[PDB]
C-alpha cells in the first residue's frame, strides 16, 4: 500500500 | 482525496480476468478470425481496443454473441494481441511483427502499433 | 518467453472498466446492500473478491442478475470497497475503517483486511 | 515498454  | 492505493491491484485483477478466460468462465462473445474462434469477455476487449469499444457500445452489436473480423486479419496476429490484452505481455517476433502491427491497426491498439513501428524502423 | 510488456496496460484496462461502470455499460449484476443498489460487472467482482468468485462460479448463482448481501453489511463500506475494486484506491478514514474492515472480511478481500488491521493497531 |  502507498500514498498515490 | 485522502485514499491509499494497492500497487499490485490492477495487475492482480488482470491476472484473474485471464484465469477466467482460460477456464471459459463468464466469457460472453466469440471472435471469429477466418477458420479460428476466440472466446473472450466483451468488457476486456472494449477496455483494450478502439474497435471493440466502438462495436460493443453500438445499440445492436452490444447484444451479439459472435463477431466476425475482416478476412484479411491473421488469426495468429489476433491471438498474440488477445493474449496481450489479458496479460500486458506482447509476443513480438521477426516472423509475426507485420501481422501483429496490421492487426493492432485494425483493432485500434495505438501503443502496440507504436512499438511495432519502432521495432521495424530499428531493423531497416 | 521473449515477450515485451507495457507497464501501464493493467492500470489502463482498470481505468476503462471503471469508465464502463460509471456509464452503466455492459454491467450484468446489481448488488443489493439493504436499501442501496450497486451496478457492476460480475467478472470485476470475481477478480477482486473471494466471495464473488465463489458466487459467480456457482452453476445456479452465475445466472442471477441480483445478489442480496447479508443485512449486517454497511452500504457505505460496500461502496468504498466497490470503488477500490475498480480503481486500486481505498478511501480509508477513521469514521469508516470498522465498516470497511467488516465488509472486506465478508467479501474475502485479504489485502484490504490487512491494511485495516494495521491502521487500527497503529491507533491503539 | 519493458523487458519483464
Ligand atoms: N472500454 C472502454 C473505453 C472507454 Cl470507457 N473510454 C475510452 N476508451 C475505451 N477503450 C478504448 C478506446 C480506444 C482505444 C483503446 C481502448 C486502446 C487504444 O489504443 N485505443
Ligand atoms: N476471478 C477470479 C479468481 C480466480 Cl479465476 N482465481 C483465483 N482467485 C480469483 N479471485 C479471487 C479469489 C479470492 C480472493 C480474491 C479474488 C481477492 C482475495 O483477497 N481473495
Ligand atoms: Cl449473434
Ligand atoms: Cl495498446
Ligand atoms: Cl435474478
Ligand atoms: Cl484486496
Amino acid at each position: 500500500w502507498v500514498i498515490p | 482525496d485522502s485514499c491509499i492505493q494497492f500497487t499490485r491491484h490492477a495487475s492482480d485483477v488482470l491476472l484473474n480476468l485471464n484465469r477466467l478466460r482460460s477456464r471459459d468462465i463468464l466469457t460472453d462473445v466469440v471472435i471469429v478470425v477466418s477458420r479460428e474462434q476466440f472466446r473472450a469477455h466483451k468488457t476486456v476487449l472494449m477496455a483494450c481496443s478502439g474497435l471493440f469499444y466502438s462495436i460493443f457500445t453500438d445499440q445492436l452489436k452490444c447484444n451479439l454473441s459472435v463477431i466476425n473480423l475482416d478476412p484479411e486479419i491473421n488469426p495468429e496476429g489476433f491471438c498474440i494481441l488477445l493474449d496481450f490484452m489479458y496479460t500486458s505481455r506482447l509476443n513480438l517476433r521477426e516472423g509475426n511483427i507485420m501481422a501483429v502491427m496490421a492487426t493492432a491497426m485494425y483493432l485500434q491498439m495505438e501503443h502496440v502499433v507504436d512499438t511495432c513501428r519502432k521495432f521495424i524502423k530499428a531493423s531497416e
